[PDB]
């Protein structure tokens, strides 16, 4: 449980791989030529979890960049930190995805896929000892999506015991780039809940409400969003990159985490809020629906489990005070029948420009209220038949499209379940 | 990797081309002999040992006439006289001599030279076939070579750019029996097919263009440019592309349902703000087919804007237009916007009537309002086959009365198809 | 309390302090069978390893059948447009024929009755 | 599609065929020589369409002139350009007709068709893309009446895929040269309604009643009346011959002019209407030529286009002129008198522009109208025909030659036939 | 000779056995070097032919991190590669990885390590195991070594000191799980467990201390007095516990019944009198397990001064307690005490938090009260297991659902026996 091997599919993927690559390189203090320049010697203790030890001193990402169109590599090679990807673990094909799942699933996704493969098997045998896999995509279009999920079934048949998580970005008509993302995105649920342990659900439709709302941005912007993604990446990655009390490593987070298999869906949430405090606030932002990148209101649910990470200086005292405060006044929404279901970490490195940082990771049965969302707008489109020829076309049956709600609309039942069982 | 082949028939169709590939060299700083002092115009160049760009076009015509002024025209060199391709007689504004009598004897010399050209690309997006409704060659042949083309290439892409026929600028009566003949034969074969209404560019040209008697020359030099917007997607790196199958994607709903309606803006005479030409795209003057999308719903919006436009002005402009209860969508359309973004700026030819501007955009919408374009031409055939005139003329030259209704009838579906995918 | 010494030592000594006597007198897995769980376990651990990797490889060969069936389309829309197109230019190419034919044999009555014409004269 | 092979059979047909070739020769600037002496590129383009050119950078009339009568072709050698036509292509017999449908297509005009198609090949093989023919001819006569048609049957069995095209004169009691031309023209239409693609209606009653009523000719000659014939051959050839927009054919003429196989027969107007040889002191304005085209008083067949409705309208305008002034003058002319088109063809007139006048004319037009008004021409023969024909008057002269009485009938038959079919679509309803 | 070998798995027994060790050297003079300027330290420390004191002691972590505390920390040179067995990947806080998983891997190296060191033993009395019952690895391992040493060692002695979970320090939200495994399947193969509630020593660091927030560190200072003074007796020459098997006599009449609270005094932050010290024996906040002796009868009971203590005022302070205070024994067995003084003075960690002190008691008392703290933990096991929450991490490393009820019903019988003798 040491090495992480990180994977970007799709533009969605690259794009907020890309800036958590940015953002997490300059916590541990690496430059964009790979060199270390850094003050302190928590950030060099664990780094060799995201990044592999070059000849040098230099320190070169363990990313594997994918995509079926050739723009984005580009733009990512022209970026701020283009320069510390290794240039032979970019995978890109020529002909895109059509912004369909099927063709990333099937056709153009199968004729790249083993050319992916092979760049993860080499890192794979350079790791000590594999920790498991993290994958950035959006579930929205056609690569990151088809391909990303059909990346993670090849993975998890070759690695069947190592730990598949996701960053997985869920579309919203509020911020849309095709037509067709309530099919992309169905299709794609299905495989995440066959396939993955751990799924940080990246809503859309909520980092847009909390621009507008909050952070008074009229017209935002995906650089707007991709800020709000790459403060909560950093977050929930902290207990994997630096060192503490728990020796935090995914399947660590996927035990404590998931009390049954298929509902490994993590709302994530952030404070402060802030566009491009104090410890009783920082608890009670953390716990606030605003603050939530999913969209769905944790006062709507209960929390089964809750893993809390604090950074910067402050009393753990008045931190663990809070959280005990925040539990027993808001009680009933969490589930009684799991003794000490939220757990808090500290790391003493705050995030850049901040002082003061929280990042939340929950498991609510809220979190179906984002898979009705996407249920609804699939069977408006499905009950007419919409677009399906283009999918129909590739090779698929109707039968993949009903299993996948079908399969999606359990998972909603399932949340169900446990929000109304009692001790 | 990823070439369009564009394909040119009859003399709408070439002319068309013309105004095309001029506005290409100049928009990529391609010489008229092919020399050129972002390599993403490689897509309809090729390239020879000698550094000559070539366009990955054919050129058809059954008469020599138009294509002989390619052959010692400006551009005479740009083009390798085996992509120029003439019969000797035409098809007397006839369907069915441009698909049997006539179109027969020059379909295979096409092909090849077509399966030459997809000899010479790595990754073949598909095809662009341009081409008039009414011409003989232009619906005739046009349908025999979309089914030829399905057969030496199976479901590889095939997109059209139709010019819809107008009394303005006729050339022949028998223009509606042509327009539903092809339309009822490529039914199957085409993707998506991007319609122009030539009545509806000559009344452009005159109000925003102040041109009295607006000439092919006028009329292609404004649909060179829409056609320019749709293909720069694909010949510049812009911020956001769309490619040949993203537009098949994001706008055909069903197959028969492939028919998007063009708009642009700005149109002026030889700077408004993103908001004001995404606004002009939704009034009904600057369309380029004569319907009222108010009276219909959009089922797909493709909004493909270049120049000096920002992300933040689209997603600004876009936002107000979903506020707008005179722009109905589908129930079945949770959203139905898609957007590209190049940013080298619209380029004008030099002695033109356009105006050179900074951003411009062109909206790629399917609208169940397009229905009425199938109407008035449903109703044209109508009047005259329900008398049976001129129809003597396609028995001659072998073909059946029962194609005629099979082909009308076939428009009765595709109009009662639109009316279906409009309900809730 | 009844104190009773227990031992001395070098580095201490013991005694026991008797407080109250008891009201009551008196007072009222080999080797084989671990190795044989564990290695049950194991064979657990296997046959469900062996059953998602069972489940994966169905997924592929779907995966296969998917694209085999796209294929298959294609081929058939093509072979379904070449017999279409071959129908019809023959069904074309008979019309057209026997239309010329009959103009042909129309014009050729005319010309045997102009030898009736001419004979009828000489009679 | 370039080439036309002309073909001028009989007087009538050498006559106004001869006067063809002069006034287009001078619109393309060829002398009786065959020498190019004119000023334009444009005279030169489509020049092929009509001429063959002979080295010696001369041209040749692409023309064939047909006689069963000797001496009408030494007066066309002897009229102004005789020498301009190719020696070779004159076929003549020596005897004439004697005004015998009967003798010119079925006994002397038979012996001398082959020589006819000798020459008829030979300038046929060495066409590039040979559009068709064109025949000029009189019916009421018996060499373009009869050997004509069956000149036009011969040539349609070896060339049945081009387009036959007539200028076809209408006999008329008002200028008679025998009283069975009801007779002969009766003949010829029942040929010419199965075997020609288009037909000009050329009606010498309506030229004569022109010269006399309109210009003022108290007895008018030939001559007077071809000049109305040759300015109408060259107005609706001039879409033929110079360079335009539709790069008009003679089929595509054809396809969009006849809606309906046997309704082929054209209704010709012009104007303005002139005597041969005057100066016009004063040009016509375009409201002037439009109003005056439509206009009864305009028409080349005596048959009044306010008694029945237009198929379809074809109009070419020629001299300097603003197109936009000519377009709005022909729809507003369509707008206002909506009632004599048929409402079943969308737009059925077409209008083209030619800026090189006619010779003596800054500005001129000519019209060509598919009209079901018409059938009072082929009423107007169908009634003369009867007369006779009660009384089997004169049936003795073509039964002598070889014919039945049920030829006649048969003739008389179809003719009235077609009258019921223009007024079938006269009547229909959209 | 009465050689007794400490066996020390997991972080929480590793951790506290540096504690131990370095608390050991410093009261028997060992330097952090293995050098040494009563004989009776030779049943925990061996020698080599260079005259360095080796502890008898072997280390299991499987997490390279802990164990390599131990091979670069201070009193590194006094251990030997083959007492610290490593690996790669911890349990993941899993009892069943721990015991089957891992346990399967490592049972016969680990094994053969304790061989080397009862081959050096003239007398081996037994064994001395320090681990956790919430660790995966302290739980898992554990066990499956206790069954094992039944088997190699059946006629040996064998000690726990066990760390009871307590959520303030938790590392995981399965500890409940993890605690009720291992206590089955030890169970019948151990002979006396000393349990050492994390959340008493936590109270004990705040109040006594003034430790806002105790750390490992703390704890473990703590802890390694009280083990310290249970063993005083067997590394000096002492009367009272002079071996292993002394413990189940004084102190275990019950097989089952085997786990022994521990009280002691005095805790002062860096002079008090026998009878004060010996009052605070009877105090429950000076227990190293939350619970109430009210609530219970005493089966045996023996108390351990250390440093300056004259009986005369044992006895006295005995007298004093007896009179005011009921301490009610079992009826059949004697109400009183045996008493054991061993001069060896109190000794604390320079520079820690503990100050030195004259005189120190550890009272070891086998009370039915101590069932409390089974109560406790049998419930959060009942309230997780009703939903069968999170067991699917158990099942997919082999081991039977059943496994789960089958020790619970073991807990449920050892709840009733501790009712049934304290009637
Ligand atoms: N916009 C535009 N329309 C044209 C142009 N040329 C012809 N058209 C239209 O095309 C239709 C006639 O079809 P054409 O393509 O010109 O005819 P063709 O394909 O050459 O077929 P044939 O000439 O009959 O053999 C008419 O509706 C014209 O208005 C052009 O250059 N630009
Ligand atoms: N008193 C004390 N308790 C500790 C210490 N370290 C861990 N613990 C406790 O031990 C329990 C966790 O078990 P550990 O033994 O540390 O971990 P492990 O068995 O190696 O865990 P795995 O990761 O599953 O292998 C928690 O209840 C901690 O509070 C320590 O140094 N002192
Ligand atoms: C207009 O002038 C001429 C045109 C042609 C000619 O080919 C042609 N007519 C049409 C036509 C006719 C009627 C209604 C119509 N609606 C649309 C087209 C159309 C199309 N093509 C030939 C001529 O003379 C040889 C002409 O000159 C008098
Ligand atoms: C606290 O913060 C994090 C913890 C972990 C992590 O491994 C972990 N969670 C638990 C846990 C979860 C829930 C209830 C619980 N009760 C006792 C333990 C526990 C145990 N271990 C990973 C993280 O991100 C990588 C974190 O940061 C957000
Ligand atoms: N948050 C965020 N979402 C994005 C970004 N880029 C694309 N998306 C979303 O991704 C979906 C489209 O998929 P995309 O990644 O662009 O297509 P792909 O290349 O085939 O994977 C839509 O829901 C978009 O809203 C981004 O930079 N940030
Ligand atoms: N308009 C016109 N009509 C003529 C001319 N010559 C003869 N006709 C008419 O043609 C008919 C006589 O036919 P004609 O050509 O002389 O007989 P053919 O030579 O035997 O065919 C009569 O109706 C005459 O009025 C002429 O030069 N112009
Ligand atoms: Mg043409």
């Amino acid at each position: 449980m040491r090495e992480i091997v990180h994977i970007q599919a799709g533009q969605c993927g690259n794009q907020i791989g890309a800036k958590f690559w940015e953002v997490i390189s300059d916590e541990h203090g690496i430059d964009p030529t790979g060199s270390y320049h850094g003050d302190s010697d928590l950030q060099l203790e664990r780094i060799n979890v995201y990044y592999n030890e070059a000849t040098g001193n230099k320190y070169v990402p363990r990313a594997i960049l994918v995509d079926l169109e050739p723009g984005t590599m580009d733009s990512v090679r022209s970026g701020p930190f283009g320069q510390i990807f290794r240039p032979d673990n970019f995978v890109f094909g020529q002909s895109g995805a059509g912004n369909n799942w099927a063709k990333g699933h099937y056709t153009e996704g199968a004729e790249l896929v083993d050319s992916v493969l092979d760049v993860v098997r080499k890192e794979s045998e350079s790791c000590d000892c594999l920790q498991g896999f993290q994958l950035t995509h959006s579930l929205g279009g056609g690569t990151g999506s088809g391909m990303g999920t059909l990346l993670i079934s090849k993975i998890r048949e070759e690695y069947p015991d190592r730990i598949m998580n996701t960053f997985s970005v869920m579309p919203s008509p509020k911020v849309s780039d095709t037509v067709v993302e309530p099919y992309n995105a169905t299709l794609s649920v299905h495989q995440l809940v066959e396939n993955t342990d751990e799924t940080y659900c990246i809503d859309n439709e909520a980092l847009y409400d909390i621009c507008f709302r909050t952070l008074k941005l009229t017209t935002p912007t995906y650089g707007d969003l991709n800020h709000l993604v790459s403060a909560t990446m950093s977050g929930v990655t902290t207990c994997l990159r630096f060192p503490g009390q728990l020796n935090a490593d995914l399947r660590k987070l996927a035990v404590n985490m998931v009390p049954f298999p298929r509902l490994h869906f993590f709302m994530p949430g952030f404070a402060p809020l802030t566009s491009r405090l104090t410890v009783p606030e920082l608890t009670q932002q953390m716990f606030d629906s605003k603050n939530m990148m999913a969209a769905c209101d944790p006062r709507h649910g209960r929390y089964l489990t809750v893993a809390a990470i604090f950074r910067g200086r402050m009393s753990m005292k008045e931190v663990d005070e809070q959280m005990l405060n925040v539990q027993n006044k808001n009680s009933s929404y969490f589930v009684e029948w799991i003794p000490n279901n939220v757990k808090t970490a500290v790391c003493d490195i705050p995030p850049r420009g901040l002082k003061m940082s929280a990042t939340f990771i929950g498991n609510s049965t809220a979190i179906q209220e984002l898979f009705k969302r996407i249920s609804e707008q699939f069977t408006a489109m499905f009950r007419r038949k919409a677009f399906l020829h283009w999918y129909t076309g590739e090779g698929m049956d109707e039968m993949e499209f009903t299993e996948a709600e079908s399969n999606m609309n359990d998972l909603v039942s399932e949340y169900q379940q446990y929000q109304d069982a009692t001790a | 990797m990823r070439e369009c082949i564009s394909i040119h028939v009859g003399q709408a169709g070439v002319q068309i081309g013309n105004a095309c590939w001029e506005l290409y060299c100049l928009e990529h700083g391609i010489q008229p002999d092919g020399q050129m002092p972002d390599d993403s115009f490689n897509t309809f160049f090729s390239e020879t040992g000698a550094g000559k760009h070539v366009p990955r076009a054919v050129f058809v015509d059954l008469e020599p006439t138009v294509i002989d002024e390619v052959r010692t025209g400006t551009y005479r060199q740009l083009f390798h006289p085996e992509q120029l391709i003439t019969g000797k007689e035409d098809a007397a504004n006839n369907y069915a001599r441009g698909h049997y009598t006539i179109g027969k004897e020059i379909i295979d010399l096409v092909l090849d030279r077509i399966r030459k050209l997809a000899d010479q690309c790595t990754g073949l997006q598909g095809f662009l076939v341009f081409h008039s409704f009414g011409g003989g060659t232009g619906s005739g042949f046009t349908s025999l070579l979309m089914e030829r083309l399905s057969v030496d290439y199976g479901k590889k892409s095939k997109l059209e750019f139709s010019i819809y026929p107008a009394p303005q600028v006729s050339t022949a009566v028998v223009e509606p029996y042509n327009s539903i003949l092809t339309t009822h034969t490529t039914l199957e074969h085409s993707d998506c097919a991007f319609m122009v209404d030539n009545e509806a560019i000559y009344d452009i040209c005159r109000r925003n263009l102040d041109i009295e008697r607006p000439t092919y020359t006028n009329l292609n030099r404004l649909i060179s440019q829409i056609v320019s917007s749709i293909t720069a997607s694909l010949r510049f790196d812009g911020a956001l592309n769309v490619d040949l199958t993203e537009f098949q994607t994001n706008l055909v709903p069903y197959p028969r349902i492939h028919f998007p309606l063009a708009t642009y803006a700005p149109v002026i005479s030889a700077q408004l703000s993103v908001a004001e030409i995404t606004n002009a795209c939704f009034e009904p003057a600057n369309q380029m087919v004569k319907c009222d999308p108010r009276h219909g719903k959009y089922m797909a919006c493709c909004l493909l804007y270049r120049g000096d436009v920002v992300p933040k002005d689209v997603n600004a402009a876009i936002a107000t237009i979903k506020t707008k209860r005179s722009i109905q969508f589908v129930d079945w359309c949770p959203t139905g916007f898609k957007v590209g973004i190049n940013y080298q700026p619209p380029t004008v030819v030099p002695g033109g009537d356009l105006a050179k501007v900074q951003r411009a955009v062109c909206m790629l919408s399917n609208t169940t309002a397009i229905a009425e374009a199938w109407a008035r031409l449903d109703h044209k055939f109508d009047l005259m086959y329900a008398k049976r005139a001129f129809v003597h003329w396609y028995v001659g030259e072998g073909m059946e009365e029962g194609e005629f209704s099979e082909a009308r009838e076939d428009m009765a579906a595709l109009e009662k198809d639109y009316e279906e995918v409009g309900v809730d | 309390m009844e104190v009773i010494e227990l031992n001395k030592a070098t580095s201490g000594q013991s005694w026991e302090v008797i407080l109250k006597p008891p009201s009551f007198d008196g007072v009222p897995p080999s080797l084989e069978e671990i190795q044989k769980k564990l290695e049950a376990a194991e064979e657990r651990r296997k046959y469900q390893e062996a059953e998602l990797l069972k489940h994966l490889a169905e997924k592929r060969e779907h995966e296969r059948e998917v694209i085999q069936k796209a294929i298959e389309e294609n081929n058939n829309f093509i072979k379904m447009a070449k017999e279409k197109l071959a129908q019809k230019m023959e069904s074309n190419k008979e019309n057209r024929e026997a239309h010329l034919a009959a103009m042909l044999e129309r014009l050729q009555e005319k010309d045997k009755h102009a030898e009736e014409v001419r004979k009828n004269k000489e009679l």
